[PDB]
């Protein structure tokens, strides 16, 4: 029982790290190419996976 | 001096990796995580899952 | 699925059939080629240990200083880099039989070693403070003359005794004439159908050929010779002329 | 359970029971498959330590790079891959006695790392720096000669002197014609009560032929042929055609 | 692109192209500089595993103490410093062809190692206990007579009949005299184009020198001696005189 | 609790007793079983520290690959599995006396690690930034000719002017034709009081053989003897047929 | 810088500004101090790899224990020792030129070890399962006849095929007998300039004992006998009696 | 206070006293117990760095394993177990002197990792990332001959070299017969008022023996038979008698 309880608490845990660090990400992209949701393309910035890590 | 494999006590500086672990967790998409969830929720008794049933 | 026509070698497997309610080590000696392995096989079926581990073991496979982590493993901290305790052979077979091959190429510091595990079947791990008991039977085979060695003084005589419980000693091809026929109908009608040919059988002269050549591999140099004529034969019946080999 | 009958065979017991008080190591020497462990067991047997571990210790089987861990122990932090104190051997059969078998396949390396042990008892384990004094009665066997070793140079000599309090020989079995018959006896009553065979005794031919072979692997051997006549056996006395093995 | 000429030759290209739905072993023999090892590629080539690893291995430069764990393999906790699972030779080339180069300079011990796994074709890595099961076509080469060795007591007779189910021999160069000339011109068009030289032929003279040396080291000899004359040569012909290596 | 009756031991006790107020190295050199250790615990006894630790050391019990941090100590950190600082062999005697047993048994490896503790007395630790200073008064014992090992090159020249500062030999007990006969009896009594037998005292034949007989371990061969006499005696005196079959 | 004013040596110098072009292994035989690595040098210079390393290894010297190690490297892991990757000469001369001095001085076995590497120039690490792949020009030196070595038998003939594609032979000073003069004159130049000595030149009656004397040590013996002779000048000349000194 | 009373020793002090202001390694030698020590702190105390630290290390002392993160440091986390930052001995050392006793001992890999510090002038920590500059005075000593050791190829020519830039040796005791008296005497008053003795002087025959014995252990060895010669001796003066044992 115990053996089985730590190791769910270690997936809960996972999943809600995983969750996490997909909304930072998401709304630093967003931040980032705030000319596009008002313009459209046209207006894309050149980024790259550098730039939000 | 010498090339042989061989069973001795030394005093030794060790480096090891630590990342591997809850990595993968993040290339999957909903429905890959869901399904991998399914399969951890199968073989540990102390994980479950909200329902409305 | 095996050959035993010759006097000689149906003794041994009556031999082998009486002795199906022990337990004692068992030693076989030969020449290369003669069957030793077949023979120790048939002894493991022919137990009560029928669906117990068999486990064969070159023992002039294993270096020289993991000698004792191998056969009977160790525990976690008993040298730098044990991170984790891990079983032997001893263990591994345990409860089935351990087959010993190759034994006489087993130098003398390393003979010293398995010299209380054969008897007892007691040893303590690498590390490890408790004492383990195992019940294995140990089936060992050689091509060399062990008394002979002994004799000279390069193997050792406590080991011997310990390992020749019951002997038993193959006598070569050359004078095992009345299975040197079925061997070859048995070995041509295997590789013919492996190899999807048409030959089925010798001419008179071949079998004339076949039962004067002084057989020095014995049986592994017949199938050779067999798998040769095969592969290279044209007709239906291997001729003289395909056995030039010979 | 043991066959003690010809006369060089039982001044050693008595010898053995004269020592029973003694603390002092045994050596104990003599040819492949005499009984050097039996009499090493009897002796164990027959002492006030009794009822206290008995480690038999085979020392041929030892890595050099290890030994000094195995026979002393080690402490926490002693080297890299050392996470927790573990006791050796000295400490594991302390109060009881220690069978050092096979002693003289020792290297002269690893004959120089007892020498402090044997004697005072006392010892440091591996990064530990407080002294550890022990208990323990040290018996030793070999088939080899220590005494022709020692002044040929492969023995060390102050380590001789240190086992060697009371010294212990087995006679050969073609010397002890007086213990083949009953031990002939006893090896087939046994082995036809484990194999459920019908065999009862031996005739005078074979008995004949028992006194006259000069055994080499000794007891062990005389059980083997025992063996073997017993398990390919049909009727209920074994005649000599079924010792061939011996001509 | 390789040339076969000599009746020889053919006869042994007619082997290889009869063997190629077989797996047995092959043992190829022959001086030194023959070809043994364009016959393997070749023999690799025209089989099955045409588009499998083809490990070629020199048997000669693996150290003695390491044989096994360069073969075989170890687990994690073989040995001092051993940190991670590595696999061998003999499962690096499953499904494919090794290629045991030189295999007459192998000392006995080490002939010992490879009884089992040539047959079975199973075996157990440094420190593991679970049995690895492998399908690997052995090749072997060597320059020296192995039945003259297995006579004398220099090779184990228990390799010998494991490895030459199948034996090719490739006849010295002076015996394919047919296939001088060829190979010649082959050579010297070969460095003519690589060196950027106007030479184009030989002499008729030069061709019956050519012809007439008793080649000692074969086709290597005659692509050494091919390389000098085009690097030396001025003219449009390769004369006698630039031949002068030769005696 | 001591026997010096022969006039050379009295001289080695005048000996002693003059160098009680020293500090420098003393080096004990003889044959086995003369009482090397004897004399090294009387010189610390002796001496002004008598109430300080006497650290015994077996220098061929230490392994080869952790010689420095059994003997110097280490901080935490220093190396994998440090996990705290310990102290080493000269800090756990620092203010007594380190005696090093079988020091001829040194490999010429580790003999450069002691070249500068022993003149001077400073050292590091394993991982340490501050220098120690520490004062150990050092005896070492050997059985073997120290001068002959220098001359034939197994042994540090720089090592030997080190240690050997002041020089005691201890004769063999075949020149100490006087201490013979009080040894036995002294023994005699111990071993009388330790099984509760009823012996007394030799015979003058058993005397006489005992001052015959060229004695090759020395004084343990003696305690050995005599141990076996008192064990199997059977009155009130020891007559020449026991010891005789003895020796 | 070097100096080449004998015909022979003119010789020499057109056959390796012909053979500028070329990749083959080079092959060099001759006496000590007739300047074969001057000569090696001076091909890698005008080669199309001028602007890549110059390995030097003299394989004699290496330890047999290791001689594999030092060439080809080793993995992480491979034994007992590699904490750390490592990488070998063959593979540091990556894209240059290796230099093997003292090639008639090694062992019979260890040749056998590079038979693969000069021809195809591929390997593995030790421990290492993917195959390395060089161009390294391979330049050979040896102070015996090779030829003659082989017909001996104590040479592989393997190797001597894979290395002789193009030899060169330089004759000692007894055979130069032009060259004497013009490198004693720069010597003393060279070092008059390194030590701003007031010398100018030799005198008439110094030169005629240079071709007087024979040479043994040839060019570097000379050079030793003229720095000496450099370091023991006090004036602007020097006579036959400075030079005469030495011999 | 030490003793510098013979014209090759005084030469010595004034090269010493020429030496100290310069900023480059220096490398001493002689043979066992003739001074480097001594001189090497007479140079550091002469110097204008005397204010600054002095460490002086023994070089055998280190464990290979570690021997770069004992000399140049590690940073948190370089390796499992590092649990703080600890700085080298170049760090320590840093504006003084760093002395290198036996600087013979150390393996191919230990010289060419010092010699790369000590050529390029700076290094980087086990762990970390930014470097660090020397500023250290490199003196080394041995007794080793060092010729010998670059001949066989124990010691790189490359380090000897650099190290070479300056080089003092001192000769043995026994050509510097002048200087015995008077440290005879320079002992003599050492240790007598050390341990309370009134001898005060050597007798003229004493002193003839002093000048004739060979000293194979030099000064120390002097100084070890002037301290017996103390301890022992009880009379007013020292005579050839008492000397005569020692000598
Ligand atoms: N009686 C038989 N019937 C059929 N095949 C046989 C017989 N005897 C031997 N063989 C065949 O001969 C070949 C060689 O036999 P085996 O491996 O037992 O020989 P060995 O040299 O005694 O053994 P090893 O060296 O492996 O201990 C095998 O392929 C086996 O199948
Ligand atoms: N007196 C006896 N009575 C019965 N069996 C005996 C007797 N003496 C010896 N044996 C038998 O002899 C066999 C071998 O004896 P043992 O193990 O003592 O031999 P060893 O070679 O001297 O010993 P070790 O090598 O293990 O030190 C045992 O199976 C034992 O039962
Ligand atoms: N028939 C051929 N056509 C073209 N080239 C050939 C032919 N036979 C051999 N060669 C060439 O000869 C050279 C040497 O042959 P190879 O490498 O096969 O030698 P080998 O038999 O393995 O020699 P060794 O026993 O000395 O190792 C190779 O470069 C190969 O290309
Ligand atoms: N004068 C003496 N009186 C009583 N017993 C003595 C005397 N001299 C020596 N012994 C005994 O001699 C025995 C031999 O042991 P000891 O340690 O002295 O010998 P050793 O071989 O010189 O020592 P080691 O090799 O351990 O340094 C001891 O048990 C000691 O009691
Ligand atoms: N022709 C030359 N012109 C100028 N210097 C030369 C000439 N030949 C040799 N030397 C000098 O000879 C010196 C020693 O000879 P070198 O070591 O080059 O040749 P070697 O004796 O053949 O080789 P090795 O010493 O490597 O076995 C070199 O430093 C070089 O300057
Ligand atoms: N000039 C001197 N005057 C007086 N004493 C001296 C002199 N030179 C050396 N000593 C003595 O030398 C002793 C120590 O010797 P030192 O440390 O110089 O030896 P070493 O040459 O370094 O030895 P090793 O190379 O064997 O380690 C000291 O006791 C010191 O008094
Ligand atoms: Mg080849
Ligand atoms: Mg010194």
């Amino acid at each position: 029982i115990r053996s089985n309880l730590q190791d769910a608490k270690w997936l809960i845990k996972s999943l809600e790290s995983r969750n996490d660090t997909l909304l930072r990400v998401s709304r630093c992209i967003v931040e980032q190419q705030q000319a596009f949701f008002e313009q459209g393309e046209e207006y894309m910035k050149p980024m790259v996976l550098a730039d939000i890590a | 001096m010498k090339q042989g494999l061989q069973l001795r006590l030394s005093q030794q500086l060790a480096m090891t990796p630590q990342l591997q672990q809850a990595i993968r967790l993040l290339q999957l998409s909903t429905l890959e995580l869901q399904q991998e969830l399914q399969q951890a929720l199968e073989s540990n008794p102390l994980l479950e899952q909200i329902d409305t049933h | 699925e095996y050959v035993f026509e010759s006097p000689k070698m149906k003794e041994i497997l009556e031999k082998i059939k009486k002795i199906s309610c022990a337990e004692c080590p068992v030693l076989i000696t030969g020449e290369s080629g003669v069957g030793k392995e077949v023979v120790a096989r048939l002894i493991h079926k022919l137990s009560d240990r029928s669906k117990e581990p068999f486990v064969a073991l070159n023992v002039a496979s294993i270096p020289r200083d993991i000698f004792e982590a191998e056969l009977f493993g160790y525990e976690k901290g008993a040298f730098t880099g044990a991170v984790s305790s891990k079983e032997g052979f001893f263990e591994l077979a345990d409860g089935g039989t351990l087959f010993l091959d190759e034994i006489g190429e087993l130098s003398l510091e390393a003979q010293a070693k398995l010299l209380r595990v054969i008897e007892s079947g007691k040893f303590y791990r690498l590390g490890g403070r408790k004492e383990i008991e195992v019940n294995v039977r140990i089936l060992a085979a050689t091509n060399r003359n062990i008394k002979e060695l002994v004799k000279e003084g390069k193997f050792r005589e406590d080991l011997y005794y310990r390992l020749g419980v019951i002997e038993i000693e193959i006598p070569p091809l050359r004078e095992r004439k009345e299975d040197i026929i079925p061997l070859a109908n048995h070995f041509l009608k295997k590789f013919s159908r492996k190899y999807a040919k048409e030959v089925e059988g010798f001419t008179k002269s071949a079998q004339e050929l076949l039962l004067s050549y002084p057989w020095y591999g014995n049986v592994r140099e017949l199938k050779n010779v067999i798998e040769r004529a095969v592969l290279f034969s044209e007709g239906k019946f291997i001729d003289r002329g395909e056995l030039s080999c010979l």
